[PDB]
């Protein structure tokens, strides 16, 4: 009988732990593998896939196919945002539900750089200048183009190249954010604006949707795992 | 040991 | 080459020679034929008697007859040899004895008949009995010698409690002992199919889970034959064809000599 | 070594490379970093993605359901001195959800039981402690009509004799699937409505259901016999997929689950409210 | 004396050859787990117990 | 003293376990072995030896010596099956009790090619030609030898080889199916014609048995070992 | 490498040689692959057949017998504050029918204990832990009388003490047969009856039976002395073969068992009834 | 049998490689706990799945 | 801390048990062994020694 | 190895060695085997005393 | 200071010359447990006690 | 061993 | 070790 002391943590149960346990169901012939297409060996992999960002969550365009349709037009008021939103793409209403936005759901940090990628459902004979911008934290969030165009901004010029990126790079403070709202771990601002304007010949439609995407570069990492408030149960 |  | 066949065979044991021009090729039982025993393997210590020709040859037993309403036979070994010529004698004056068996079933017809005979070896085959009572079968019921019993289409339960007959009640598809017949071909078996042979022959080696017993006690092969298919002929109703059962022991040997055991059959 | 990539240094650019642009018509994603559209200097990368692999994700324990079981006086009406389970990640929500994020998956999965016992009545004094049998009973094989009944001799199934109070019960179970990896979804049926068929009841199957008792039923019973006093039990199940490989990515559920399959009935509106041009 | 054989590996994780380790405690072998590394056999001694077994593409009767 | 510490599973008991335990009887001298003839190192060699399939069990033919035998005849409906089976090795009453059914009771899934051995039992001045035959599941069960011709079959020409075999070919879509019955792990059709017919000349039986047996190939196998519903006890 | 033989690719055939074609009077099964009837493609095979090895098959704790015993004032009736069993896988249907597919067998032997107590009345005060003593009592020891006579000093005879709470009791047992192997089956009789004896009582014996204690007994009682109040327990005991093997292979028994030998009494009938022609 | 392997330390105390030892009890490869050393892989096949797979750099029509 | 689980027979005592207890004497110096004559090995030697049979167990 | 002696195999004999023949008074027990008062086989003997060892 | 032995196996499964591994914890050899392996000897003190023992086939009495 |  |  070799002599033992039970320590601190016995017979305890961690749902967490990583420990071996006897097999109930012994010899079992187990059917082997077959190589199915799709494997994925990390979550990350998900968060870097393009998804449809819902940008528009007004009353009654949200939890409706219109909430991905951001409208553009040749007489839009040249001095207004076009669109605006925070940089939390675990909480902000518009990146929460994303597939980036899900998998950080399930995580309390993130880190890393994002790329939100643009689409113009136009018609080919309309032409346009966007310009798109990041305000890292700590200002004003931008209310003009005069003050977007003073941080990160990629002025795109609509054209056969359909769609523009432009990737917000990680600037923090802190080695990682929360994926929660807080100040403390905020990541500040983006907006866009008209460099110039839509521009249509006659008998072409003076208005059209533009489709927003989002997802991680390959810097980007998320760490302590968690519950989502993204599903729940009644009794 | 046996290694088998 | 010359014009040997799988039909045609010949077994000669001693003085006695069996010809058949139409077997089912020939079985030996788990694939093991009949030996002495080893030196290592041995259990009583005196020297054994080796009667060899005297004891092992070929005893025929009694003929049966197989009509239309046969349910089936049964005999048990080494029981259906006690009285047979100097192996019968051997296995009375020893307390132990063992030896394997050449089991050859005679049963031959015409192209125009028609039946089939089911022939197993079964190791240890224990039959159920008459009662409400378990386990009551009486030694004298239980060991009919030469002359076998048979088997019944079904559970007639011995009801006179006052005086109870002791016997077996074998119900055919329960293979008299509580499973299905159609299982038994797991046990060393041949069927005599009238249209393809006349007979079957076993090899049977010793089979217990010793090397040698009391063959007075124990039998330890049961030889079970059942018509799998019903004999038929023309359109006669009343038909009758035999059934002879053939039998030698092999590589006989016997310990514990003294005086002869003589079993009360009544 | 794991670590994400080191930040190059970039610098200014004029020519006719233009990587911020593209077509997401083409069905890929935009391979863009941040030097490739700003100024960035050199960062030597030492963040991991190690949380987040599949395994990682998974290695946790999670209740999927809840057993209830009483020890009392054997009476005549509806009792629950044996219960049953049919084995499942379904009964809850949370395990089910990150599980769906796949098609298909092949793991090992561990058990772990924990057993919580309690008086019911104000008293007719007390009870020994409790040993629990809890048995698999795979589909097939005969399911108790009684709390003590010749099914509980387990000669062929496995079972767990857990003792109150002890630490909770664990084992280990291989990948039993039929088909070389676990079908998170089965777009189809058990069963083909024939032309030729008598009734159209014959045909007739389940939606996405695919053998009718998947994985078997666990059964749960107190082994002692009763005391005075009613005691009542419940064992909680939490199952851990590992040794995971999953096969297949599919968008998580944002609506509530309305059953085994992937039907919705309400709160069909996931999404707040917030204006375009509102942060 | 301890002894070391590889698994059958079923499920593996993504991460080869694995094994486990065995040491018998006890004089008694009585006292031991089963090994389960059983060696089978032939069904020929049930399957084929014939004195003269014939390949199957030739009568079985002749 | 080591210290040690106590994880979850402790002081359970796992019928399915494998540990060593003290011997009660220490010192015993055993009994050595002998070598007894027919020794079983797995359970799937009964498996493969033929036993006789109770094919009959019509209302007074069942649990009687004739459930075994199906009669033959020459003045049979040609157009008639001679015998119709649901190929559920474990649960189709016929298959479910003979030792191949048995073993396969003890475990719930099983996978592998089966063998159907049938045995004619007429005169020898009897002659005839039998179609027998599987079809894989999915279609309408065969009616009519027009139907049955199109899967796999076997034409038994009746002679001196008194036994015909068909061999039931794994043709599955899951690796293992169940043992019990059900619908998506179901094996497909057995059915028997007449070929040509049954012709005897005069002063013979017109009519006669024809027995069946089954059993495994050699690339049959079973798994998850289970508790058989063909034997219980009462209280 | 424990993998069954792989399919090999099969083409047309007209030939002299007939596989099909066989004769089951000989006494051999037809070693038919389908490769001999019909075309087929190759297969690699992976299967295997580990679950259905003999110890595989058996390696399983079943249910035995249950032992019921008291603890209570010992008064001057009849009780149960000891307790005897004779040893026997023969009180239980399940495991004795796994067991008997064979005639004869070769094993050491695995007992758990599973012990379980419980207050009979509602009440008077309550009971301390009690220790449990399980002795064997081999074949020719003197069987208690008593639950504390001098029997229960066990000096040579093995015996357990379980405290109740603890994990279950656990003993190996090495291979105790009189012969090289256990009979399952014992077609005979332990004595002859002879013409010359007195009575013909003298030489009857049990059909099958052979010796009359077989294993002997294990005697089961409390140590603790009784409380004022009365508690009840049962042991059941569990047994498994390990280091198995067999020898000469059984039909199963298909109708229910009528006591320690082959006999039946009734439920003869127990195939179903199901048209020739209906799948 | 054992097993060695270094661990990736996050916080070091006041005092280089560390490792931790790894023994598997069980023959069933589904007893055993979990090794975590995971290896990763490309998003490509997900974010990329083209047939003409182009450089950033260039029109991706053209 | 060694991550260990109780197996079945845990705290159990069997008669027939062979393990390491602690010794309640330590350091004890042992009185050494002396050869006395008449030792036994093995309890087969004394039933190879020729007893008297008590052969007439008749009433007086 | 701790097994019994194995039986050898005896014969018949007509001679003046009388092992059969002895003395109880001297003490001593005789030293016999069934080879020494009738006919034996060879017995490879696998029997051991082991559980009757002090 | 591990100890190992082969144990005398009874009944074998169907899978050799198997070990046990003894490790005494204890200073005092009274804490160890018994190893069974004990030697056997002649009866001849108690059997055959004589000053001139004799040969079995000669006359015991001379 | 097997140190990786 | 000590190997007997
Ligand atoms: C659909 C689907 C389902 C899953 C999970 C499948 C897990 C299947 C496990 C089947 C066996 O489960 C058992 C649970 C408990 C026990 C047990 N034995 C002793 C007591 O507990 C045995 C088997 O993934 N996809
Ligand atoms: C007939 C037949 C019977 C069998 C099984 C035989 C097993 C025989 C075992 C005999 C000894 O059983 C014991 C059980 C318990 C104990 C025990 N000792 C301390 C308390 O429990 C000792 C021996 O197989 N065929
Ligand atoms: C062979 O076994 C030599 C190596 C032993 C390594 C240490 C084993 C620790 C467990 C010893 C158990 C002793 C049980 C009586
Ligand atoms: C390889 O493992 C050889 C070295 C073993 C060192 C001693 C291990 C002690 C633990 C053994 C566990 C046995 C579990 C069945
Ligand atoms: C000789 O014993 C050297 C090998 C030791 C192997 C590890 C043993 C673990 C058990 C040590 C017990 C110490 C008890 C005081």
């Amino acid at each position: 009988g070799l002599p033992v002391l039970n320590t601190p943590g016995s017979n305890q149960y961690l749902t967490s732990d990583n420990h071996q346990s006897p097999c109930a169901i012994p010899e079992f012939d187990v059917t082997p593998p077959i190589d199915i297409p799709g494997e994925v060996k990390n979550m990350m992999e998900l968060a870097e896939i393009d998804t449809m960002i819902p940008l528009n969550l007004e009353s009654t365009k949200r939890n409706t196919m219109d909430m991905y349709r951001v409208t553009l037009s040749d007489s839009a008021d040249l001095s207004q945002p076009i669109l605006c939103l925070s940089l939390s793409p675990a909480f902000d209403p518009r990146l929460s539900h994303t597939m980036l936005g899900e998998v950080l759901n399930y995580y309390t940090h993130w880190a890393g750089s994002l790329k939100f990628t643009f689409l113009f459902c136009g018609s080919m004979m309309a032409t346009g200048k966007i310009l798109v911008a990041y305000a890292p934290p700590g200002a004003q969030p931008p209310t003009s183009r005069k003050e977007a165009m003073l941080g990160t901004h990629v002025i795109w010029d609509l054209g056969l190249q359909s769609s523009c990126t432009m990737v917000v790079p990680w600037i923090s403070n802190v080695t990682y954010r929360q994926t929660t709202q807080d100040s403390f771990t905020e990541g500040g601002y983006i907006s866009m604006f008209y460099q110039t304007r839509i521009v249509v010949p006659l008998s072409t439609p003076k208005s059209m949707s533009m489709l927003g995407f989002v997802s991680a570069c390959n810097d980007f990492s998320v760490r302590l795992l968690r519950d989502t408030t993204h599903i729940s149960q009644s009794a | 040991i046996s290694e088998v | 080459a010359c014009g040997y066949s799988d039909r045609v065979l010949q077994l000669t044991l001693g003085n006695s020679t069996i010809t058949t021009q139409e077997a089912a090729n020939s079985v030996v039982a788990y694939g093991r034929w009949p030996e002495f025993i080893r030196d290592d393997e041995a259990n009583p210590v005196d020297q054994p008697t080796e009667p060899d020709v005297a004891t092992c040859r070929f005893y025929t037993l009694d003929t049966v007859m197989w009509g239309k309403e046969s349910k089936g036979w049964w005999w048990k070994l080494p029981d259906a040899l006690r009285d047979m010529g100097l192996f019968g004698q051997n296995m009375y004056y020893h307390y132990l004895g063992r030896s394997g068996y050449t089991v050859h079933v005679q049963c031959n017809a015409s192209k125009f008949h028609q039946g089939a005979l089911g022939v197993f070896a079964i190791p240890e085959y224990c039959l159920a009995g008459d009662s409400d009572k378990q386990r009551y079968t009486s030694y004298a019921n239980a060991n009919p010698g030469e002359r076998g019993g048979k088997f019944y289409s079904q559970f007639n339960k011995d009801n006179a409690v006052t005086s109870p007959k002791r016997e077996f009640c074998p119900v055919d598809y329960l293979l008299g002992c509580g499973v299905l017949l159609g299982n038994a071909f797991v046990y060393p078996h041949q069927i005599i199919n009238l249209r393809t042979n006349n007979s079957a022959t076993i090899v049977l080696p010793y089979v217990n889970a010793l090397a040698i017993d009391s063959m007075v006690k124990h039998n330890n092969w049961g030889i079970a034959i059942l018509p799998l298919s019903p004999l038929d002929f023309a359109q006669d109703s009343s038909v009758e064809i035999p059934i002879t059962v053939t039998i030698a022991p092999m590589c006989s040997e016997f310990n514990g000599l003294r005086n002869v055991t003589a079993p009360k059959f009544q | 070594q794991d670590s994400l990539p080191d930040t190059k240094a970039s610098g200014p650019a004029h020519s006719k490379e233009v990587p911020a642009l593209t077509a997401v018509e083409t069905g890929a994603t935009n391979p863009l970093a941040p030097s490739d559209t700003v100024q960035t200097r050199h960062v030597v990368q030492r963040r991991s993605r190690s949380e987040s692999t599949i395994e990682s994700f998974f290695a946790r324990g999670a209740c999927v359901a809840i057993i209830e079981v009483d020890n009392e006086q054997p009476t005549t009406r509806a009792q629950k001195l044996f219960a049953m389970w049919r084995i499942t990640y379904k009964d809850t929500v949370q395990l089910r959800r990150k599980l769906e994020f796949f098609t298909y998956s092949r793991f090992d999965m561990e058990f772990t039981f924990v057993v919580t016992a309690n008086f019911t009545n104000a008293n007719n004094g007390h009870a020994l402690n409790q040993v629990y049998q809890i048995m698999y009973i795979p589909p097939g094989a005969p399911t108790p009509k009684s709390w003590d009944d010749y099914t509980w001799q387990t000669s062929s199934n496995p079972s767990i004799f857990y003792t109150y109070g002890a630490a909770p019960a664990r084992i280990s179970v291989p990948y039993v699937g039929l088909a070389n990896a676990y079908s998170h979804f089965y777009d189809g049926f058990a069963k083909v409505p024939l032309k030729t068929d008598a009734n159209d009841q014959i045909g007739d199957s389940l939606y996405s259901a695919m053998t009718v008792d998947d994985f078997g039923v666990l059964a749960v019973r107190v082994v002692n016999d009763h005391n005075p006093t009613k005691v009542t039990s419940k064992v909680r199940i939490y199952m851990k997929p590992k040794h995971v490989r999953v096969w297949c990515p599919r968008p998580p559920r944002a609506v509530p689950y309305y059953g085994p399959g992937v039907d919705y009935r309400n709160n069909l509106d996931p999404l707040s409210e917030k204006g375009l041009t509102t942060y | 004396g301890a002894q070391v054989s590889s698994q059958k590996v079923g499920a593996h994780e993504n991460s080869s050859t694995i094994n486990y380790t065995t040491i018998n405690y006890y004089k008694d072998s009585a006292s031991n787990a089963a090994s389960k590394q059983d060696y089978s056999q032939d069904p020929s001694k049930f399957t084929e117990p014939l004195k003269d077994v014939l390949i199957k593409t030739a009568p079985a009767l002749n």
